[PDB]
């Protein structure tokens, strides 16, 4: 999930945009 | 500003700034 990819590990714009509507 | 550890309200803020008018979905337990 987003926590595993952006909190416990370093986030990225690619990852963040996957969560935009 | 997105290339770092973003947790909790910090992560929610990042999504808010990046997604804009598109909005987003926050699913912590995924």
């Amino acid at each position: 999930g987003i926590v595993e990819q952006c909190c416990t590990s370093i986030c990225s714009l690619y990852q963040l945009e996957n969560y935009c509507n | 500003f997105v290339n770092q550890h973003l947790c909790g309200s910090h992560l929610v803020e990042a999504l808010y700034l990046v997604c804009g008018e598109r909005g987003f979905f926050y699913t912590p337990k995924a």
